[PDB]
RNA sequence: UGAGUCCACUUUAAAUCCUUUAACGAGGAUCCAUUGGAGGGCAAGUCUGGUGCCAGCAGCCGCGGUAAUUCCAGCUCCAA
RNA sequence: UCGCACGCCCGGCGGCGACGACCCAUUCGAACGUCUGCCCUAUCAACUUUCGAUGGUAGUCGCCGUGCCUACCAUGGUGACCACGGGUGACGGGGAAUCAGGGUUCGAUUCCGGAGAGGGAGCCUGAGAAACGGCUACCACAUCCAAGGAAGGCAGCAGGCG
RNA sequence: UACCUGGUUGAUCCUGCCAGUAGCAUAUGCUUGUCUCAAAGAUUAAGCCAUGCAUGUCUAAGUACGCACGGCCGGUACAGUGAAACUGCGAAUGGCUCAUUAAAUCAGUUAUGGUUCCUUUGGUCGCUCGUACUUGGAUAACUGUGGUAAUUCUAGAGCUAA
């Protein structure tokens, strides 16, 4: 469920997207008062979440988001 | 660096004065006589006539018994004979200047179909050309601007895939026959 | 940063390195590139010291001298085989070439011999 | 009612084949398929249709004539010796791999980064 | 609120500039047919939405990436 | 440019190759060899564009790598080998020997010869060099360095070499009355007898050559190749026989023959 | 009869388009061709209603100050 | 040096090739040169010159000829036939448009040659580079960082900001 | 196609310019049914670039002891494919742009008798007069220890070929 650290959530979310691209969506929760970031991918069967900020993760999260958008379009 | 031609040329040149009444009179008489579509159809034949007359003037500016002049004159007379505007006994490079837009428009396949009489009207002949009912030397001609050669003049007839010739009837005839058989039973 | 023979410092020195020098592999043919190394004089500014035991002492260390590790490959040049087996110039090398046994699960046991050069 | 004539007949002993320009007359129907072309050339030249390869049809206007090029090999071994793999795969004796070209370029640039034996371990 | 692709980015920048003190930023990306992707943003009070088509993803994703890299900062 | 050129554009190709404009951007750049860039004709153009034996350059590569093409007594495996003037291409399986002689126009001609004629060829020498021990050397147009020649062979002469041994059999000295193949320029393809030689110090010399039909013409000696003594050639000649009759006479010989054939 | 729809060849490295080809497919054949102008240069309304030197038109001359052949709308016509 | 067919003598002689190179030619070229030709400007009339300007002599260096450079001498060289200086919203040409005959305007643009990879400068390798999808230093712009350090050049194909 | 017209005046004849008139480009507005070709970040910014790709390559004929596969005729080395690596060649070609440049580039014409030149081809390659049945030791790929936050960073120890 809570695949933290790194690459576990990425492999699990790529598996969720390659299961079905239609019903799957991704949500992104940004917080500045507490200052943390949250990614959650769901495919209306299970929901997989990722809750850390760690400064450097912003670039790889937006690259994963732009990869998901390119896979939705192409 | 790509492999293509980039070679093209305007076949028509617009006149210098746009609203000459006598010029519009002459062009309107030409279109109403020979069944044309626009003024560009007049202007492109006028510009090909301008090409031929410019070549003729360039030959007459040359000296007699010049080899380039004789070769180009004989080739241009051969072209005029094979398009059938100038006669085979009349062929001389001085008679090219006395040639006319009416005699150029007489060799249109629309006009030749109208003169052979297989079509009723000139525009009805153009309808037949558009609807692909006639052929020239076992080849369907879809475009009325086909310059018919004198050797290929006698081969104008109806095409094989044509209801007016020896072929299957058209869509309206099939629909009326199907409606009649459906009404009969 | 690795060390370098013959720079005679103890700090950090940036040097031009080409083909035929230490701590640099040329990618293009004859490529020169600045690389940063440390002086050869041993001081406290070091993480690792590389040590090569030349003379063996009285005691026996269980880590290094106890575990005997054999050669990985055998002699391939015929002159080197002659120098190893004390051979003459007329005797055979084909009989005395060193061949390696190969054995693992699934596959058959084999014995692979090197191509003798020269 | 389909008629096949041959023009520009040439015998390439240096390619071990025959070649000609094929002229197909088919009134009252569409363009006939290459399988029927190979069958009619086979029953014309008294050979097996496996060696006859025909490609490149162009249909004239009006709809009664096509022009195509075709070669007639001596054997299937000679055909596989000098015949392009794409026209072999048109009929199905050869099957090219399905590795996409951009992913092959990406695999090559990933093998360029890692030096050593692990170039094979980078791929999958 | 269904807006233009550029107006969506400007209002999304205004959402972060309003949430520089307190408030969440919700970004929802999903497939859209009625190739298109639905991208929606919500602060909790004002919702904005857009549909990105295939004709504008190269124009959209790069500025959206620079917007995210400029607007998101967590802990060191 | 920072070095030598390896590509050749299709537009930048010379006119006598007759390569078409629409099919390709690049032309087959010939490799270095016994002939110049704009004087030779490549093997891929001779095999694919003229003989029409192959369709594509891959097929030309297959033909040259099955070891079939035999250029002047040796197998060349390159598709861009420079095959120039008086080159003999032998194909064994078809049994065809070809001698690259120019046509009456600027182009080369597909010229069928016998094996008795393909055994030898003729080459114009360019200079005589004295080697390191006083040894005379001929430098031919196809870069053949033949040593110990006949000392009557001079700078502007031709030699009849043998393909099997690479030695001279006979020679033609550049004299008046001999035949003349014109190898280059506006008179490329003419065949006639030499009627005048005009020397020039500094500026290049010129030769007036008279046609058999009386059409005399001047040509510089750099594009001149004698092919025999008097009016008797030692090779076989293509149709047309090197006259370059007028365009009106060409139109007549086309049109009258066409109307007679029907 | 196409334009479209669309099985099937052909095309092509694999496709697309062209050509071929079945079956559909047109009477306001609504399956509706617009772009500028109508005082002169410059082809083509002293037609009708409103505005009254205001709005505006006009590349030049000029039109509009309550009967505008020049504006704004309808009809008609002219140029391509 | 390496690979294929595998023979004949009284251990030794043998073929077809591929590869490695002093030197001479040939080809691909490269570069200095000979003559002729380029838009506007005089509110640019004199310009260059012991910091090479124009030549001679003798050398260095260059792949070679040369003030290319060095040492000593001569005071020379260009210009009203427009030098020198400046501007170009000027890469040059084959060519494009308009055209009676004459001209005018454009040419960045698929072919040939020149220059370049943000601005200059230097160099290894290599026949061929002062190469930037090669390096070495400085300036402008910019990435990661543990604050010791490392790495960049789309006037290439797509595409993005301005 | 070697072409005119309106406008100074109460009216006329001249000079004169303005306005039309007709093409080739550059952008824009309206509209658009078919089809063959077809320009396309040049003009202002030769301004800046996230991302992916664009130059790598093995034949019977330069090196094969990575079982990574694989054949049995082995004991007289190497049956046969082949990762990686050493070596040779290419990367100085092609593509993009016109910033700089006005006897400069470039175009016609010339010579290198004033020079080089990988490759290809043709010559030469027992011409010399003084262990060869084949000479030496390093090194990469292989095994094993790591350093850095991090590089297409690399080292120490064993090996082993041209
Ligand atoms: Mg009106
Ligand atoms: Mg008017
Ligand atoms: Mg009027
Ligand atoms: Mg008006
Ligand atoms: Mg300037
Ligand atoms: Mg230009
Ligand atoms: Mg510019
Ligand atoms: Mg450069
Ligand atoms: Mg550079
Ligand atoms: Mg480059
Ligand atoms: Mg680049
Ligand atoms: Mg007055
Ligand atoms: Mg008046
Ligand atoms: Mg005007
Ligand atoms: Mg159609
Ligand atoms: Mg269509
Ligand atoms: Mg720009
Ligand atoms: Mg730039
Ligand atoms: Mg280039
Ligand atoms: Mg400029």
């Amino acid at each position: 469920p809570q695949y933290q650290t790194w690459e576990e959530f990425s492999r699990a979310a790529e598996k969720l997207y390659l299961a079905d691209p239609m019903k799957a969506r991704v949500v992104l929760k940004y917080r500045h008062s507490d200052g943390n970031l949250c990614v959650k991918v769901t495919d209306d069967l299970v929901c997989l979440v990722y809750k850390t900020d760690q400064a450097q993760d912003v670039k790889k999260i937006e690259k994963f988001h732009s990869q998901l958008m390119r896979l939705m379009v192409a | 660096p790509v492999a293509r031609s980039w070679v093209c040329r305007k076949t028509y040149v617009t006149p210098r004065r746009p609203f000459e009444k006598s010029r519009l009179d002459q062009e309107l008489k030409l279109i109403g006589e020979y069944g044309l579509r626009n003024k560009r159809e007049v202007w492109r034949v006028k510009f090909t006539l301008a090409k031929i007359r410019k070549a003729a003037r360039e030959l007459l500016t040359l000296d007699e018994k010049d080899p380039r002049r004789l070769f180009e004159g004989n080739a241009l007379l051969r072209r005029l004979v094979r398009i059938g505007v100038l006669d085979e006994g009349k062929m001389k490079l001085d008679y090219i200047l006395g040639l006319k837009i009416e005699d150029f428009l007489e060799r249109r396949l629309q006009t030749q179909v109208f003169k052979l009489g297989l079509a009723k009207s000139i525009h009805h002949a153009r309808v037949l050309i558009r609807q692909r009912h006639i052929r020239v030397r076992k080849q369907v001609v879809n475009i009325p601007s086909f310059i018919v050669r004198l050797d290929s003049q006698k081969h104008i007839d109806f095409s094989l895939r044509s209801p007016y010739g020896g072929g299957r009837p058209g869509r309206v005839k099939r629909k009326n026959a199907k409606k009649g058989q459906g009404g009969a039973g | 940063f690795p060390m370098k023979q013959g720079v005679l410092t103890h700090g950090r020195v940036r040097l031009l390195l080409s083909k035929g020098h230490s701590c640099y592999r040329p990618r293009r043919t004859g490529e020169r590139k600045r690389k940063s190394v440390r002086g050869c004089i041993v001081d406290a500014n070091l993480s690792v010291l590389n040590l090569v035991i030349v003379k063996k002492g009285e005691k026996d260390i269980p880590g290094l001298t106890d575990t005997t590790v054999p050669r990985r490959l055998g002699p391939k040049r015929a002159s080197r085989i002659r120098k190893l087996f004390n051979l003459s110039k007329e005797d055979d090398v084909r009989q005395y070439v060193v061949r390696k046994p190969l054995n693992k699960e699934g596959k058959k046991p084999r014995t692979k011999a090197p191509k003798i050069q020269r | 009612t389909v008629t096949i004539r041959t023009r520009k007949f040439m015998t390439n002993r240096l390619l071990q084949r025959k070649q000609m320009v094929i002229d197909v007359l088919h009134p009252g129907k569409a363009t006939v398929p290459k399988t029927e072309i190979r069958e009619k050339l086979a029953k014309m030249y008294k050979t097996t249709p496996d060696v006859i390869f025909v490609f490149g049809f162009r249909t004239h206007f009006g709809g009664g004539k096509t022009t195509g090029f075709g070669m007639i090999y001596d054997s299937l071994d000679y055909a596989k010796k000098n015949e392009p793999k794409h026209r072999l795969a048109r009929h199905g004796l050869y099957e090219k791999k399905k590795t996409s070209r951009k992913q092959r370029k990406e695999r090559k640039n990933r093998m360029k980064k890692v030096r050593g034996t692990a170039k094979a371990n980078v791929g999958a | 609120v269904l807006l233009e692709s550029e107006q969506f980015l400007t209002e999304l920048t205004r959402l972060f500039q309003k949430c520089r003190t307190s408030g969440s930023v919700y970004i929802t990306l999903k497939k859209y047919d009625g190739n298109k992707c639905l991208l929606r943003a919500t602060d909790g009070k004002k919702k904005i939405s857009t549909v990105v088509s295939s004709k504008e993803v190269n124009k959209f994703q790069m500025a959206y990436s620079n917007l995210l890299r400029a607007n998101m900062d967590g802990l060191k | 440019a920072r070095g030598p050129k390896k590509h050749l554009k299709r537009v930048a190709a010379p006119k006598h190759w007759m390569l078409d404009k629409l099919t390709g951007v690049f032309a087959p750049r010939p490799s270095t060899g016994p002939h110049k860039l704009r004087e030779c004709l490549p093997l891929i153009i001779f095999l694919r564009n003229r003989l029409k034996y192959a369709l594509t350059g891959d097929e030309v590569k297959k033909i040259c790598m099955q070891r079939f093409i035999k250029i002047d007594g040796k197998v060349r495996t390159d598709i861009t080998y420079p095959a120039g003037f008086m080159d003999v291409i032998s194909i064994d399986k078809t049994g065809e020997n070809f001698r690259l002689i120019y046509d009456t126009k600027g182009r080369f001609a597909v010229h069928r010869i016998t094996p008795e004629e393909a055994k030898y060829k003729l080459c114009k020498v360019r200079k005589i060099f004295v080697g390191t021990k006083g040894i005379p050397h001929l430098v031919t147009h196809d870069a053949r360095t033949i040593r110990y020649p006949d000392p009557l062979i001079k700078v502007n002469d031709t030699i009849q070499i043998d393909l099997e041994t690479g030695k001279i059999t006979d020679f033609i000295k550049f004299d008046t009355g001999n035949l003349c193949m014109v190898t280059g320029g506006a008179n490329l393809g003419r065949i006639g007898v030499i009627t005048n030689r005009e020397r020039h110090p500094g500026s290049f010399d010129v030769v007036h050559v008279k046609d058999a039909n009386g059409n005399s013409f001047a040509t510089r000696l750099s594009n001149i190749f004698v092919i025999g003594k008097g009016n008797k050639p030692w090779i076989s000649l293509p149709r047309g026989k090197g006259i370059r009759l007028t365009i009106a006479e060409e139109r007549d010989k086309r049109l009258a023959a066409k109307q007679s054939s029907g």
